[PDB]
């Protein structure tokens, strides 16, 4: 570790009730998955995220099937070497990655980490909408668009009004 | 004060 | 070769030090583009130190004028060689002679003005045969100095990049051996420090994830100077003792 | 903007009028850091 | 950069490479790109010419067109060593420089280098066109002698063209004009030097600014009629009737400048250079080991 | 009534080069067709040269492989000189495997069902040990002229050689006098070419004549859209079919595609015939796209 | 454009040519005035010298037009005020 | 591989009716000389006519 | 104070282009000016195009007549090489090769070589002819060289013309050059004064520190020195605004050149002159003495 | 142009059929299949991947090489042949 994995996760002003380990994994993917596209390995991705330390890892999948397509994520006779422990259909992971994934996007955090923070803000606003899902509510319009009016509301949530 | 600038120096020497 | 020489080519080639002159004559045993093995004849041979000689040729390396000082083996296998004889031709040599340029079919005539004062007019048959295609080698150095706010980073882990910013670098900043680059790519990724300031209470989760404590950095990566192409043939990494060797070192 | 260039001697009052502060110490810079 | 010849040029223009042209004209290209509306901020334009997309070469041919440049050979001794040309873009990396102009720069082509400078402001473009243009420097300021004298290949092409031999194809045949003189040379029925009565129409301007035509039959050669197709109107035929070495072609251009002025002398200097290069190519004037004839009387003299 | 050239005799005097023969020709056409066909044959003929090489244990082309007495660069030159015919493909990938002391000739390539090597004695390199083997993939494609490496590779293991897609070497015509057929002042054009085996000579002279005769083939605001739909010469129903979609000008009809109008039942079967009769003049419904209304000639003043 | 000989035949100084053509090109480029000769997408320098060759521009006509189109502006201002 | 650039004559800039100046563009590299030479030798050497 | 040094070796392959410098071995220099196609080259009545077309006029003034003897003897050498290639391509037995190689190695006056192929034993002669088929190398020592009659007798052994001159056709017109021309082989060298090492261009780069003028050189992205004699040559015309922007706007005055850059990217084309900053450096260096230089009015 | 034109009118699955050793992969990937007496990749396509995974003659890296070969979908697609020959593979 970098002798700092029990403090940056617990900041915890805006993302305490939001997922802490997922935000840690997203910041790790920004510091990594940013300008490298990892590889063309057509397989199922799985990020594994830690809450206590904050650090994360990237695992590959193997995706138990009865078919041959998606061949880097492709049966039961091959599960016989696993003593039939795999069942039909599962996404059983049996691979990982080697310390790379955007050994780039380091200091640049005004668009990457800022981008993920914006995504987390949008996610929490949709969660705020999920607690009522629709209601008689007032707003104050702020912007004047063509055939639609943008409205500001409380707790930074917004709306729009259609002209029809 | 020889070439194209001789008119400019005529002007500046006239306007003193 | 020169078709019209003076016979002085062999003195200039052998009596210089670009060819691999045989020390003791004998029979060749193993020819390769890297090495040449001579088996020494018995009427030239020491009683002890049984003795078959190995000539390690000097392959593609930098000269002082950025040319390409190569040595090519010019002997076959099973071939006898005598004492005082060429085994490997050098740069601008051929079979032990001295071949500086190349010999071409020339005509003396005025041709439509394109050779007016001293100019030369050359057919495309010359450039198609790849016969003046000289090979140059440039050495590009990048040092990891020691300044304030801390030392530098060579680890490709830097910001302000693009898939086009480090798609040819490995997982530790240094370009591959063999990656054919353009003018203005990144060969060695290098980040230095800037402002000290302090820790921010915004990126707390991210600081727990990576454990990085800088967090803002600059950019001073080595780049190919604007104009030249090439193919990276050889990478050297020297480490002052005490410093952690990274994975490519 | 301006006519002729005039050259003359420099009086000590003229040199004190050019100046912005007496340079005392010969110490150039710190040399171990970056400050002067 | 290093200079080279390019003899297709007119003497007011020089060849200038595309890479140097895109580097020297970066702000004009930025201004042109911002005018069209292709981009917005300056950064976008610098990324566009850093990438060199397909649309900036039309921008470059629209910033070059009427914008002179100052070519300069590195030991400039007199004022004819800085002359202003119009660029013609070159696939390549070498400045193509019109050959006649070389005798002004003392520029051969044995490895020479020249510097290009760009007149930025508008008064400087007008000074490059109206004072320092290469058509304007056709007389050396040290004297009255023309400095756009044809130097070496072209006088060989003329001296082989306007000459004669005592028998050739078409000796002593009669020709109804210089046009069929060139037609008989090209088809393969006469030789370039074969003495022949032609009918030429020389325009002598004996009145006050009026050109009077006089047509006559000159006993001349085929090559002198072919070179008469290039001479402007006012010069008499006897300027080409001789053998035309180098002093004779220099006074040909000098009499053209004293009579017909500047513009026929510029276009006639170019036509001289073109026909000299073309018939020197057709001449095949080599040099051999047998051409240096040893005197048979040399050993008895020694 | 000019006599026309016909090919008479194709003397394949060696395996590389031949002497085609054209007869008869009127005087003057000998040098004309000779220089013309020479310049076409040297200029642009379809050859079958090589583009990419991938030796197995070689990263860049400046390295050396353990057990072959030539560099990888010399192997690339010797493969650049490879004379190969392809038959029914654009590009093709040849495979080479060879192990043992001695030369690696050009006949050691595993040939496909259409690739044909024309000179199998061509040496590439020399293997020089008992267990030291090369194993490469060669990419051979069609082309025209000389396409170098600097103009036109994605992994680090490919190696790009230059591409000299040119089958011929030396084209020499020699005009000469012609005998009977009972008329003198006729000429014979005898062209000795110099092929590298990848091109038949009659096919070469046929492609050259086809290229030259292809070169001489060069010489051997809409007022209907600005007008209203009702102003058309057709009946009011043909205008009303377009006008049902709130269209008043034919420029709006030209802004929308005919397929988009056919996907609406507001137009009828007879309205489709009327639209075809209107589009027969090609002034409207030509599949165009406008800004909204105005072209540049349609400007506001 | 190749030679500027008649533009010196009509303005004999060859240095006043540069001032008159620069004044004219500055009026055509930034001030937004129409050329008095129909162009062929030439730059403003060659259009200036092309107007000089027609004779319809020299320093006399430029002073006449600047005085009249300054008096016109001040006359428009005075008739707007009073 | 066979489809070249095929030209068409872009202008016929003519002086009076028995004289003309006919251009051609674009031609493939090296074909300007072969068409100029072919048309030049055919026109200048062998045309039908009466005199 | 250095952690680690990374050295990377780029390997460029520079071919040839218009602008490189080639030269023979006698002083015949030259910038290669046009890389023609194959068809345009003057060919002869065999079919082979010539590779390089020099200029004859450099010979009588620049008196290097040795290059023409080198050209004729190189053509003799290649004539012997072509006859070996003809006698070997037809798969002939070693007797005829032995005959012809022996005749080509005797051929002269009292000479030093005196070889005989009767002690080469029928396998070396085939390999010696494998090495001679691209031409036969000929030694010519410095002041004891091959005279004219020996070159003629060696050009007679091959079936080349005696005078060394072949008649050559043209590539463009396809019709013969009059007065037959000199062809042969010359051994030409490429010099390392290339053209993509000298070519340089600068719109706006970095600026020096003590005097606010552009840097010098190519590695430092610099601008060409508009020297003193060029200033004299622009005083010698009447070019006054060109020189004013050539030494105030384009070079030195920093506020002047930022005003210039804004005016160029806006289409303006106008200079606000100002003062050279290096003249203020001259004022500070003269003023740092006991001298009181000023600017009146 | 009419004269010159009239003077010229008298002129004018492969991956399964290939051997396992012919594959771009190393010799070990071919030898893993060849240990079961297979010489053509059509024989590899005739047998199921589960049947090959039930034999320890193939290795862990050989499974990755087989996956890399099957990513092109030319071989090991779970097919069934008569013995060797398809209809296009006919004897002439």
């Amino acid at each position: 570790m970098n002798k700092e994995i029990l403090a940056v996760v617990e900041a915890v002003s805006n993302e305490k009730a939001l997922p802490r380990e997922k935000i840690f994994e997203a910041l790790e993917s920004a510091l990594a998955t940013a300008t490298k596209k990892k590889y063309e390995q057509e397989i199922d991705v799985r990020v594994q995220i830690d809450r206590k330390s904050g650090d994360f890892d990237t695992f590959r999948r193997w995706l138990v099937v009865d078919e041959v397509t998606q061949p880097t994520k492709e049966t039961l006779e091959a599960a016989r070497y696993e003593d039939e422990s795999l069942n039909l259909g599962d996404y059983v992971e049996d691979q990982i990655e080697s310390v790379t994934f955007d050994r780039i996007t380091t200091q640049t955090a005004k668009q990457v980490i800022v981008q993920k923070v914006r995504e987390a803000e949008r996610a929490m606003v949709v969660d705020q909408f999920r607690e009522h899902e629709g209601e008689i509510i007032t707003g104050v319009v702020k912007k004047v668009n063509r055939d639609n009016i943008s409205l500001d509301l409380g707790n930074n949530a917004e709306a729009v009004i259609l002209r029809e | 004060p020889a070439g194209t600038g001789y008119a400019y120096h005529q002007d500046r020497m006239r306007r003193r | 070769k020169p078709l019209v020489g003076t016979g002085m080519e062999r003195a200039v080639a052998v009596d210089s030090g670009v060819t691999a002159v045989a020390k003791r004559g004998g029979v060749v045993q193993y020819v390769d583009a890297s090495r040449i093995v001579i088996k020494v004849n018995e009427d030239e041979m020491y009683p002890g130190e049984a003795g078959i000689d190995i000539y390690n040729l000097t392959k593609y390396t930098r000269s002082n004028q950025n040319t390409c000082i190569n040595q090519m083996p010019c002997v076959s296998l099973g071939e006898p060689v005598e004492r005082g004889d060429v085994l490997a031709d050098g740069p601008s040599t051929d079979l032990g002679e001295l071949a500086l340029g190349q010999n071409m079919r020339v005509a003396f005539m005025p041709w439509n003005g394109y050779n007016f004062e001293d100019s030369i007019l050359v057919s495309e048959r010359v450039v198609q045969e790849d016969r003046f295609t000289t090979i140059h080698i440039q050495e590009l150095a990048c040092v990891s100095r020691d300044t304030k706010l801390g030392p530098e980073e060579i680890t490709a882990d830097i910001p302000n990049v693009g898939e086009a910013a480090l798609s040819k670098l490995d997982e530790s900043g240094i370009v591959y051996i063999g990656a054919e680059v353009t003018g203005g790519d990144i060969l060695v990724g290098k980040v230095t420090p800037k402002g000290e300031t302090q820790l921010t209470p915004e990126e707390k989760l991210l600081r727990a994830i990576f454990g990085e404590k800088a967090s803002d950095v600059k950019d001073s990566s080595l780049r190919v100077p604007n104009g030249v192409s090439g193919t990276v043939i050889d990478v050297q990494v020297f480490t002052r003792d005490g410093v952690e060797k990274d994975k490519r070192a | 903007e301006f006519d002729a260039i005039k050259i003359a001697l420099a009086s000590p009052d003229m040199i004190r009028s050019w100046s912005f502060g007496e340079v005392k110490k010969p110490e150039t810079i710190n040399y171990r850091t970056f400050k002067p | 950069s290093v200079i080279t010849v390019g003899p297709y040029l007119r003497l007011h223009q020089c060849g200038l490479p595309k890479k140097m042209a895109l580097e020297l004209f970066k702000p004009f290209i930025y201004g042109k790109l911002e005018l069209r509306g292709l981009a917005t901020t300056i950064k976008a334009a610098k990324k566009m010419v850093e990438r060199e997309e397909a649309v900036v070469w039309d921008i470059l041919d629209e910033v070059i067109r009427e914008h002179p440049v100052l070519l300069n050979r590195a030991p400039t001794l007199h004022r004819l060593g800085i002359q202003a040309f119009e660029p013609v873009l070159i696939e390549g990396k070498a400045i193509q420089l019109h050959p006649l102009v070389c005798a002004a720069y003392n520029a051969d082509f044995d490895g020479d280098q020249m510097a290009v400078h760009v007149p930025l402001t508008l008064e400087a473009q007008l000074e490059a066109r109206a004072l320092m243009m290469s058509t304007n420097n056709i007389l050396s300021p040290a004297n009255g002698e023309p400095i756009i004298v044809p130097s070496q290949d072209v006088v060989l092409g003329l001296y082989y063209m306007t000459r004669d031999c005592v028998n050739a194809k078409g000796e002593g045949m009669v020709l109804t004009g210089p046009k069929e003189a060139e037609r008989l040379y090209r088809s393969g029925l006469a030789s370039l030097h074969a003495r022949v009565k032609v009918r030429i129409t020389e325009y002598e301007k004996d009145a006050n600014g009026e050109l009077v035509a006089k047509t006559s039959l000159k006993d001349t050669t085929v090559g002198r009629a072919i070179l008469w197709m290039i001479v402007p109107k006012g010069l008499p035929y006897s300027i080409v009737n001789q053998a035309l070495g180098k002093k004779a072609i220099s006074k040909m251009l000098n009499t053209c400048y004293r009579i017909l002025g500047l513009k026929p002398t510029v276009i006639f200097a170019d036509q001289i250079m073109y026909t000299g290069f073309a018939y020197a190519a057709r001449s095949g004037a080599s040099v051999g080991i047998d051409d240096m004839v040893i005197p048979e009387k040399k050993h008895e003299i020694i | 009534e000019f006599l026309k050239p016909r090919l008479v005799d194709i003397e394949q005097v060696s395996s590389t080069h031949a002497k085609v023969t054209l007869e008869p020709l009127e005087r003057g056409f000998g040098h004309t067709l000779g220089n013309a066909l020479r310049r076409i044959l040297l200029s642009s003929m379809p050859g079958c040269a090589v583009t990419e090489v991938e030796i197995d244990g070689v990263l860049h082309e400046y390295s050396t492989k353990e057990g072959v007495q030539e560099d990888i660069l010399e192997i690339l030159l010797n493969l650049k000189g490879l004379a190969v015919r392809v038959q029914g493909k654009d590009e093709v990938i040849l495979t080479l495997n060879k192990s043992g002391i001695g030369p690696v000739t050009a006949a050691d390539i595993t040939h496909d069902g259409d690739v044909e090597i024309v000179k199998p004695q061509h040496v590439i390199c020399h293997l020089t040990d008992e267990n030291a083997s090369i194993s490469m993939r060669i990419k051979v494609q069609r082309g025209r002229g000389y396409v170098p490496a600097s103009t036109r590779e994605r992994p680090i293991g490919r190696l790009l050689v230059d591409a000299c897609y040119s089958p011929v070497e030396r084209i020499a015509y020699n005009v000469e006098a012609a005998r009977v057929e009972q008329r003198t002042d006729l000429d014979k054009l005898v062209i000795e070419m110099e092929t590298n085996g990848t091109i038949d000579p009659e096919e070469a002279i046929r492609r050259a004549a086809t290229i030259l005769a292809e070169q001489l083939e060069a010489f051997v605001f809409d007022p209907i859209l600005l007008r209203p739909v009702d102003d058309l010469e057709l009946t009011v129903r043909s205008a009303n079919c377009l006008k049902a979609e709130a269209i008043h000008y034919i420029g709006d009809l030209v802004q929308r595609t005919e397929v988009e109008l056919l996907k609406t039942p507001n137009l009828g079967k007879k309205s489709l015939t009327e639209i075809k009769d209107v589009l027969a003049s090609r002034g409207l419904s030509l599949g165009m796209r406008l800004e909204n209304w105005p072209p540049a000639s349609i400007a506001d003043e | 454009r190749v030679t500027v000989q008649d533009a010196v035949e009509k303005i004999g100084n060859r240095f006043d040519l540069v001032l008159v053509a620069a004044r004219r090109a500055r009026q055509m480029q930034v001030g937004g005035k129409d050329p008095l000769v129909p162009e062929e997408n030439d730059k403003t320098t060659v259009i200036a010298l092309r107007e000089i060759e027609e004779g319809l521009i020299n320093n006399q006509i430029l002073d006449v037009r600047e005085r009249q189109e300054q008096q016109e502006q001040e006359a428009a201002e005075l008739q707007a005020v009073t | 591989v066979t489809e070249f650039l095929k030209p068409r004559l872009v202008d016929i800039e003519q002086v009076s009716s028995t004289h003309a100046k006919v251009t051609l563009e674009p031609l493939e590299r090296g074909f300007g000389h072969t068409l100029g030479n072919a048309l030049r030798r055919i026109l200048l050497s062998s045309m039908p006519g009466c005199a | 104070g250095v952690l680690k040094i990374v050295k990377v070796y780029l390997a460029v392959k520079r071919r040839i282009q218009p602008g490189d410098k080639m030269a023979g071995r006698h002083g015949n220099k030259g910038v290669i000016s046009k890389i023609n196609p194959i068809e345009d080259m003057p060919y002869d009545e065999n079919g082979t195009p010539v590779d390089i077309v020099l200029n004859p006029l450099g010979v009588p003034s620049r008196m290097n007549i040795g290059q023409i003897l080198e050209t004729h003897l190189g053509m003799a050498a290649k004539g012997i090489g072509d006859k070996i290639n003809a006698m070997l391509k037809q798969q002939q037995e070693v007797a005829k090769l032995r005959e012809f190689i022996q005749r080509a190695y005797d051929l002269g006056a009292d000479v030093r070589q005196k070889v005989d192929l009767s002690t080469f034993s029928d396998e070396e002669v085939m390999r010696l002819a494998e090495n001679l088929r691209k031409g036969m190398p000929i030694a010519t020592p410095v002041f004891d060289g091959a005279k004219e009659a020996e070159i003629k007798e060696l050009l007679k052994l091959g079936d080349l013309p005696t005078s060394g001159q072949i008649r050559l056709y043209d590539g463009r017109t396809g019709e013969q050059f009059e007065r037959p021309v000199t062809v042969g082989y010359m051994y030409m060298l490429k010099l390392n004064h290339l053209v993509d090492d000298k070519m340089h261009a600068r719109s706006t780069g970095s600026y020096s520190l003590v005097t606010q003028q552009p840097l010098g050189g190519k590695a430092q992205f610099g601008g060409q020195r508009f020297g003193e004699m060029e200033v004299w040559a622009l005083e010698a015309y009447g070019a006054a605004y060109t020189l004013q922007e050539m030494l105030t706007v384009k070079s030195d005055d920093v506020n002047g050149r930022t005003k210039m850059y804004k005016n160029i990217v806006d289409g303006n084309h106008q200079m606000e002159p100002g003062m050279p900053e290096s003249f203020n450096v001259l004022l500070k260096e003269i003023r740092s003495l006991g001298i009181n230089i000023e600017l009146e009015d």
